[PDB]
């Protein structure tokens, strides 16, 4: 399309609203696979090997689909006609309905508009490898990836959206590397998607056995504080791409046996000389299939969207989802019970539908529920930040003299940030007397043999706010 | 949190203005100072990667310095956090503070407006340094150098005193003076600078044809093209005009190409800085950089640091002294230092060029031996030759 | 105004061979639009594929802004060329400069991304300049450029 007479252009297309926003403390990171990766001048993808690794930073959905457009279409859609005749074989009433059989697992493109539906703005993509219709997805190839984003700075969140398809101990191996480098860094949070079974239909409380099996995983126990899991998959509303050819027709008469038809959905597009009255009936049926997604994509989202309007150390649950119908699968009481607390520490978030709420998410806790420190999602990610700001903040004294001067300089920064943190609700105390200390000298961290090595130790210790989980009421018959 | 810091770079500029010549260059002096002359500034792309890095940008009261964050092995070898097994590429402006610079620097003298210089790690010239400048071209027989050309002969750095439009076998002593072996700064670093639009001319436009020009920077990556089109009532042979912009590449060597063939090559500005005086240039990649100037070790896996420092030199300018009066002095070729012309009773003048310096050593006597002052710094006298030439340049110091 | 009609009807189709053409030239046009008069549609030059110099308001105001400074700096003629002068030169420009931008004719934020101005030694000249008695000054501007072309796009909502 070329514009060349200045004045209004006109055009329809079918399309889902946008939506933007801005964030700073949420950055996360997408690795995955792509379908084109085309950057500038440069294709990523030229050459079969010695592939560009890259992290690219996006801001909307509109720039994605610049540099590495939209997703693949499926192979397994199938819809079934069913008739109702009467007593003469005449027709009195006819309906149509579409399923997916098995969908593909790139789905990089479906959880970026989920993820703009709910909240967030300047993420970074990590294109590994080309998306395949065949469907295989490498280890080592995600690991290279993880390997690559350890370069960014921005980046404060990990998100693998397509690793469900990978078995347990691949698995455990790539979220053990994801701990570790978060572990080495110290300024990053990763986020986790529980697998489920892949029987149809789900078995009736399969829960309590993938959660079995999740906890059975070898993970490094001096890592767990640093994620998070979430349970189980979400639909949504979005729809899935296809093409007239591959649809298969089934049709069934008085509710009887279900019988495959010779024709393709092509086969009835009128401009091929079909019935189109049909062919009506198949794409208002294909249109209504939902799209099933994990937790992940959503919920960092969720996490941009909070730490804006109440602040990182505030909870980020009890929040309701957008662009959502259903989960997949219903949680009880009691399931939670075993879900939320266990002795060996690996807990559960749940995603539970409320009536009259929506859905939303219903827990907070970290990988190390049994930690009196490191219990919670907002007191971790609270800490990371504050620490990030205390390093760049005392980074300019470096090959300064390590004197009284340089320590009163650095004591007085400190003191300031903790202040401005305390007076807006973050930490607990009457005054700033009581809710932060700093310590830095010879008489209370250092020594002479200090000095002369060139080390500077400083210990600083706050007291950050805890949430209410339980809430217990007691009814009785008044006196009278 | 243990966070541990090692230098891994070390940049220095020199001025013969204060160091003068020594006879066999080692370090700097301990009381050496230009933190008032010349300064070294981060670009924004060289600040966001740095950041990237975790390297820091130091100041100096030399030139400035970097700091690498690593891990303390036990063999005494340092590991960067991560392997730096990319390549990377960071900039630096050099903006001038001391007004009258270009008075005492041995600059060339002729309009230069749309130029700038450069320095890089990519320029060999590992002598007794490792210098980011080119290396000087040798002394040869039949060539044509300017007054203030340094070259390079028979162990020694030879400069020029006058024009000379074809040379001799041997050297003239009338025409060169002899310092040491080292190099400086010369007329080999002054690019062309551009901004973010181009008129660039076809030769030979050719209706039946088409075109695609192509941007190529120091690291041979490719990154910008276009095509242009010839219409079909184009005369074929004349030249043919275009338009080109590149509002959205950062500042940098590029070389300008069409259809595999060389076209340009400049430096591209786009203005942050206007007034910057050269930029420096420092790359990260394995295949570019020789062993000598390299700054990281690949083993096990892994990097390791290798700590250099790099050398920019400047050299003084030289000008003949003319003292001047206002009453007629007393004194004739008969009773003045050997070294003096008297030109008349008012004027005489000094046959050899002098190098202007901040302390110079010893002054000029005069015939009735008392000491004279020496020139300042605020005033230069080139004149032109027939040809608009220059021939020669002057210092006057009014009694 | 005072006008009927005009003697020929341009459509698009012809417009947009008017108005962009590979050799540059180009073509504006004079169109009646219905209920709003008979109305000008077009601004380029003659060099509509130029970057700089494609629209008329563009060229008219660098024409109006050269001939001011030079208004301005002509009274300077046969005076000392030192740095006295490059400095009230220099606040001359540069106070014009604000004026402009302040009304919205230049972009930016402050005064300080739309416009700057370099005369010196160590910015323009040389010893050379000084001996033959040039002054060399330097001046970039940063100017808004209009919108042509206006899409829309229409969809059902989903229901």
């Amino acid at each position: 399309s070329t514009y060349k007479t200045p004045g209004v252009y006109i055009e329809e297309i079918s399309k889902f609203p946008p939506s933007i926003a801005q964030v700073e403390t949420a950055i996360p990171a997408f690795i995955g696979y792509t379908q084109i990766a085309k950057v500038g001048v440069e294709n990523f993808h030229t050459d079969a090997d010695n592939l560009i690794l890259r992290p690219v930073r996006i801001t909307s959905l509109l720039e994605y689909e610049q540099f590495f457009g939209k997703a693949i279409n499926e192979t397994t859609i199938q819809v079934v006609i069913q008739d109702t005749t009467d007593s003469r074989g005449n027709l009195t009433e006819r309906k149509a309905s579409a399923r997916i059989t098995s969908p593909s697992p790139h789905n990089l493109y479906y959880s970026m508009q989920a993820y703009f539906a709910n909240g967030g703005g300047p993420c970074y993509i990590v294109s590994v490898g080309p998306m395949s219709n065949t469907g295989t997805i490498q280890l080592e190839a995600l690991q290279n990836g993880l390997a690559e984003v350890a370069k960014e700075d921005e980046v404060t969140l990990l998100v693998f959206p397509e690793s469900q398809s990978l078995s347990d101990e691949n698995y455990a191996a790539l979220m053990s590397a994801a701990l570790e480098q978060c572990a080495n860094l110290q300024d990053r949070f990763t986020v986790m998607d529980l697998k489920l079974p892949a029987t149809r239909p789900i078995p009736a409380n399969a829960i309590v056995g993938a959660s079995n099996a999740f906890r059975d995983l070898s993970l490094p126990q001096d890592n767990l504080k640093y994620g998070a899991c979430y349970a189980p998959d979400i639909e949504t509303i979005f729809n899935y791409f296809y093409q007239e050819d591959a649809v298969t027709i089934f049709r069934s008469v008085n509710g009887g046996a279900e019988e495959q038809d010779t024709l393709t959905m092509a086969g009835y597009n009128p401009a091929n000389g079909g019935d189109g009255i049909q062919y009506a009936l198949i794409e208002s049926a294909i249109d209504q299939l939902p799209l099933i997604l994990p937790p992940s994509p959503l919920v960092v989202g969720q996490y941009a969207r909070t730490d804006n309007t109440r602040g990182v150390w505030k909870a980020p649950a009890n929040v309701a989802l957008s662009s959502v119908i259903k989960p997949v699968l219903k949680i009880t009481n009691e399931q939670q019970n075993n879900l939320n607390v266990h002795p060996t520490g690996k807990s559960i978030n749940a995603i539970r539908a409320f009536t009259g709420k929506g859905t939303l998410i219903w827990g907070a806790r970290t990988l190390a529920g049994n930690d009196n420190e490191w219990r919670y999602v907002s007191v971790r990610r609270f800490f990371n930040m504050a620490e990030e700001s205390i390093k760049k903040g005392s980074e300019p004294f470096v090959f300064e003299p390590n004197d009284a001067n340089t320590w009163t300089k650095v004591k007085a920064m400190i003191e300031n940030f903790l202040t401005l943190q305390w007076r807006a609700g973050a930490l607990a105390g009457a005054k700033p007397e009581q809710a932060f200390y700093v310590k830095i000298g010879l008489n209370e961290t250092m020594t002479a043999l200090d000095i002369l090595e060139g080390r500077m130790i400083v210990e600083i210790g706050m007291a950050v706010v805890r949430p209410a989980e339980f809430i217990i009421l007691k009814f009785s018959h008044k006196m009278q | 949190m243990k966070i541990l810091y090692k230098k891994i770079l070390n940049l220095e500029l020199w001025h013969d203005f204060y160091l003068g010549q020594p006879n066999t260059p080692g370090s700097l002096p301990n009381n050496y100072d230009i933190s008032r002359t010349l300064a070294l500034v981060p670009t924004q792309e060289c600040l966001r990667v740095l950041a990237n890095l975790r390297w820091v940008f130091r100041p100096q009261l030399y030139g400035a310095s970097l700091f690498a964050n690593v891990n303390a092995a036990p063999s005494g070898q340092f590991p960067t956090i991560f392997p730096i097994d990319r390549v990377y590429r960071l900039t630096f402006w050099l903006v001038v503070s001391d007004r009258y610079f270009a008075n005492f620097t041995n600059l060339s003298l002729i309009n230069s407006r749309n130029q700038i210089y450069y320095f890089s790690n990519l320029s060999g010239n590992e002598g007794h340094a490792l210098f980011l400048t080119q290396p000087l071209s040798a002394y040869t027989t039949n060539n044509e150098y300017q007054l203030g050309q340094l070259v390079t002969h028979a162990d020694k750095t030879l400069e020029s005193l006058t024009y000379q439009g074809n040379a001799t076998n041997i050297p003239n002593p009338s025409d060169w003076d002899s310092l040491p072996a080292s190099q400086y700064v010369s007329e080999l670093d002054h690019l062309p600078r551009q901004g973010t639009y181009r008129t660039q001319v076809i030769t030979n436009a050719n209706p039946d044809n088409t075109y695609n020009f192509t941007l190529v920077n120091t690291n041979e990556q490719e990154s910008w093209a276009i095509d242009v089109i010839v219409p079909d009532t184009h005369k074929s042979g004349e030249p043919f005009s275009t338009s080109l912009n590149f509002v959205g590449q950062t500042p940098g060597h590029y070389r300008l190409l069409e259809n595999d063939t060389q076209v340009a090559e400049f430096v591209l500005v786009d203005n942050s800085l206007p007034e910057a005086f050269a930029l420096v240039e420092v790359i990260l990649n394995p295949e570019l950089v020789p062993s000598a100037f390299s700054l990281l070790q690949a083993s096990a896996g892994q990097t390791f640091i290798q700590p250099k420092t790099y050398v920019i030199r400047f050299k003084n300018r030289a000008t003949r002294w003319r003292y001047r009066y206002e009453q007629p002095h007393g004194c004739s070729a008969a009773n003045l230092p050997s070294y003096f012309n008297l030109i008349d009773t008012h004027t005489y003048a000094t046959a050899r060029p002098i190098g202007l310096r901040q302390r110079p050593d010893s002054l000029l006597n005069d015939c009735q031996d008392r000491p004279l002052p020496a020139p300042s710094i605020t005033l230069i006298q080139p004149e032109t030759d027939g040809s608009q030439r220059i021939a020669r340049i002057f210092s006057d110091i009014y009694l």
